[PDB]
DNA sequence: GCTTACCTGGTG
RNA sequence: CCCCC
DNA sequence: GGTAAGC
């Protein structure tokens, strides 16, 4: 459906925003550790998850 | 006439490539829903 | 070694683009490692752009 | 890819295919999908002997 | 196309992170044992430490790299001149065999003629630099 | 965890400290060698307070000085005394061990031996780092808490 | 009697070396032996473990930081406590006390192992617990002729399954 | 530890004690040279290495066309002309902090919000 | 603690 | 070889 | 070209 495609497009763009936000947070040394270590590992978890929640 | 060049994988590491002349070249100076979503003229 | 690698790199690229250096010869400038790599070498896979 | 800038962690740069097979893949998406595609085929090719000898 | 000269020179960093006195040694073709880098430089004409150091670490402020080179300096202390270094290969007979190896078989690309020892020396220093650059988390 | 202690996070942290293999190297920030010839008066102005203690109540002019990380030391429930004594027992009557007390800003251990002298201190610092067990069980290289 | 004279001497001096100096000469002497009398309450020179207690008292006094432990020790501040303290950390100073808290907190965070969330879908339903809190992943297990595999996990009960 | 070289022969200098006057000296093993020491520090071994610096910034590092550019204003010149990148010592254990090099005044600035970080 | 001697899917 | 789940 | 049970 047409309106469903609009919904699906704004969904992907909405998750993409969260990613950018978690990026700007990580880039400004504000992103917090995670027991599942590395600031870099930690950032990638948040990103990966956001994009998976998006596909689903 | 220096319009087109030959690039190996080593030289590729130092260049920035456009996908389409349009899609990535003129600066910005409604949209088709059926069409697939592309990136930008970023730099 | 080269003192002004930026100029040399341009003088080389335009020299090749003209035809004077075989179009297959590869030239790379790694600003970080302060190196200029030139390959005349046979067996390099290359594409036109 | 050389099509992107350096230090790019955006969905697009790190392999997020945002379109459906119905919409079509962009060249980058096409290549990244191929990168991750190959993944399985490699494993199945490698495993085959080890999986066989265990059976025996 | 100079007759399949597949000469594979290795410059090894002996000793692990935890083990004291991390020595740098190299494998020369037709030369059984691994020669400590200093002795090679000495056999290439570059005799004092500090001149040998200058071929490896281009920056004097780099105390890190220089400290790693300190056990090498000590490793090749015994050999103190070129003919002494060339002899540390395999006397008289030993000295020519060495000259030939370092000339024709060591770093065969560039040139394998004769009148370039500095060219090879500087290159060996470049390899050590790239090696120590990786030894360091750099 | 032991029955009535399975819900206590703090209990598990202490057990972790008791299990995970803790070397001297694991707590050390850096180790230095100085030519400090007077035992009664240190060349290092920082160590002034260390001297005024382990003195108020023939050796070696060569000083092995190692600084320890408070955080490291605190994670494994350790103190300067416990660490010093472990070095004191691994070398017996061969090395002279003095140390900074637990509340001084910088955590330091000062060592002196009992022809040459200098190079055998680089020897002593290698075995010191690489193989001195402070706390923990060997082979258990990392321990984590889980719920 | 080595310590009986040395604990005093060191206490007297490092308690007169202060900006306060010894105006309370009869009380700085009394404060020192009274701390030394309860000090021997540790062992009474029966164990060398008593000597280790001294180093705690002496060190926190000299130090610099903290200089104020000196001035406040002649002013008053419990002498029997400063033997059975164990409060080696809670006594002297306050910026280190705050730092020890931050250290303890962080080290307890560090000690905790990796979690890994897993993105869940209502689409699939569990077999056993019959719950729609399913976390899948696909893999090319078969030839390029047939499709992927899809390995589902129930993030609720914890159950695993497969597909064609 | 800033090690010195012998005069005459360029060879490396080694520590030695002047027991007579309780002072440190550095002597040459290739000859009879001897000089006074500066510091009492003879050797430093660092186990914990706290660093995460910028890069090999050529005063023409900007010539790299693969580098991303920001419109952030320069803290020194106020030129909204910058080129940015992550830490070059690229450890796994590295912050995702950015280092902007203004093309106009060639001054380095960081995207840090934790502290007052310039280096 | 190094060198040897065994092995490595199914049909056609 | 050239084909297979 | 990967592991182990020989000397
Ligand atoms: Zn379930
Ligand atoms: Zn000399
Ligand atoms: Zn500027």
């Amino acid at each position: 459906d047409g309106p469903t495609m609009r919904e699906i497009t704004e969904t992907i763009a909405e998750a993409k925003k969260k990613v950018l936000d978690v990026t700007k947070e990580a880039q400004a040394n504000l992103l917090t550790a995670k027991h599942g270590m590395t600031l870099r590992e930690s950032f990638e978890d948040n990103v990966v998850r956001f994009l998976n929640e998006a596909r689903d | 006439e220096g319009l087109v060049e030959y690039i190996d994988a080593e030289e590729e590491e130092s260049i920035l490539i456009a996908m389409q002349p349009e899609d990535l070249e003129p600066a910005e100076a409604d949209v088709d829903p059926a069409k697939r979503i592309r990136v930008s003229h970023h730099a | 070694v080269h003192r002004n690698p930026a100029r040399l790199m341009e003088t080389l690229r335009t020299l090749r683009r003209k035809g004077d250096i075989n179009p297959e010869v590869s030239m790379i400038r790694d600003i970080r490692e302060k190196e200029l790599k030139i390959f005349t070498d046979a067996g390099r896979v290359y594409r036109p752009l | 890819l050389p099509h992107f800038s350096k230090d790019d962690y955006s969905p697009e740069s790190k392999g997020f295919v945002e379109n459906s097979y119905l919409r079509g893949l962009t060249p980058q998406e096409f290549f990244f999908h191929a990168m991750g595609g190959r993944e399985g085929l490699i494993d199945t090719a490698v495993k085959t002997a080890e999986t066989g000898y265990i059976q025996r | 196309k100079g007759s399949r000269f597949i000469s594979t020179l290795q410059v090894k960093l002996y000793g692990r992170e935890g083990s004291s006195a991390r020595t740098i040694k190299a494998t020369l073709p037709y030369i059984k044992q691994d020669i400590p880098i200093v002795i090679i430089f000495r056999a290439l004409g570059i005799i004092p430490d500090g001149e040998i150091l200058e071929h490896i670490c281009y920056d004097v402020n780099d105390w890190q790299m220089l400290e790693m080179l300190k056990p090498c300096v000590e490793d090749g202390f015994v050999i103190q001149d070129r003919e002494t270094a060339l002899d540390f290969i395999g006397k008289e007979k030993r000295i020519q065999y060495a000259k030939d190896i370092l000339q024709k078989e060591f770093l065969p690309h560039i040139t394998q003629l004769e009148g370039f020892e500095s060219r090879k020396a500087f290159f060996l220093g470049y390899m050590i630099n790239r090696l120590l650059l990786c030894a360091l988390d750099r | 965890l032991e029955p009535g202690h399975a819900a206590d996070q703090e209990q598990a942290k202490l057990i972790r400290s008791a299990i995970e293999h803790t070397t001297l190297k694991s707590v050390t920030i850096a180790s230095e060698i100085y030519y400090d010839p007077d035992p009664r008066s240190t060349v290092i102005p920082e160590d002034e307070e260390i001297i005024q203690l382990h003195f108020s109540l023939q050796q070696s002019p060569w000083l092995l000085r190692l600084e320890l990380d408070r955080a490291a030391m605190n994670d494994k429930d350790l103190t300067m005394g416990q660490v010093g004594e472990r070095i004191k027992q691994t070398f017996k009557n061969d090395l002279f061990v003095i140390w900074s007390e637990d509340n001084d800003e910088k955590l330091i251990i000062r060592c002196r031996v009992v022809a040459e002298e200098d190079h055998m201190l680089k020897k002593i610092e290698n075995t010191m780092l690489e193989n001195i067990t402070l706390r923990g069980v060997e082979n258990i290289e990392r321990v984590v808490m889980m719920k | 009697h080595k310590l009986r004279d040395q604990v005093l001497k060191a206490l007297y001096d490092v308690l007169a070396k202060e900006s306060e100096h010894p105006p309370q000469s009869i009380l700085h002497t009394a404060k020192a032996i009274e701390s030394e009398m309860n000090k021997v309450n540790n062992c009474d020179t029966n164990e060398a473990a008593y000597k280790a207690r001294y180093r705690i008292i002496y060190s926190n006094v000299i130090s610099k930081n903290n200089p104020d432990l000196k001035h406040k020790i002649a002013n008053g501040d419990i002498t029997p406590e400063f033997l059975a303290t164990c409060d080696a950390k809670d006594l002297a100073p306050a910026p280190l006390k705050q730092k020890i808290e931050e250290i303890a907190k962080q080290n307890l965070y560090n000690a905790q192992g990796a979690t890994i969330e897993r993105s869940v879908t209502d689409r699939f339903t569990c077999g056993k617990c019959k719950e729609k809190k399913v976390s899948y992943y696909q893999l090319q297990t078969r030839s390029a002729a047939a499709p992927l595999t899809t390995f589902c996990t129930c993030e609720a009960c914890g159950n695993r399954w497969k597909f064609s | 530890t800033t090690f010195r070289f012998c005069r005459d022969c360029n060879n490396m200098l080694y520590p030695r004690e002047d027991k007579e006057n309780n002072r440190l000296l550095f002597e040459c093993r290739t000859c009879s040279y001897v000089e006074e020491a500066g510091s009492p520090l003879v050797y430093r071994h660092e186990l914990i290495t706290n660093i995460g610096e910028t890069a090999g910034v050529v005063q023409d590092i900007g010539s790299d066309p693969t580098l991303p550019r920001s419109d952030r204003e320069c803290p020194k010149c106020h030129s909204r002309e910058n080129v940015f990148f992550q830490s070059q010592q690229r450890r796994k254990d590295t912050s995702m902090v950015l280092f902007f090099v203004c093309l106009s005044c060639s001054h380095i600035f960081t995207s840090d919000q934790k502290n007052k970080r310039t280096q």
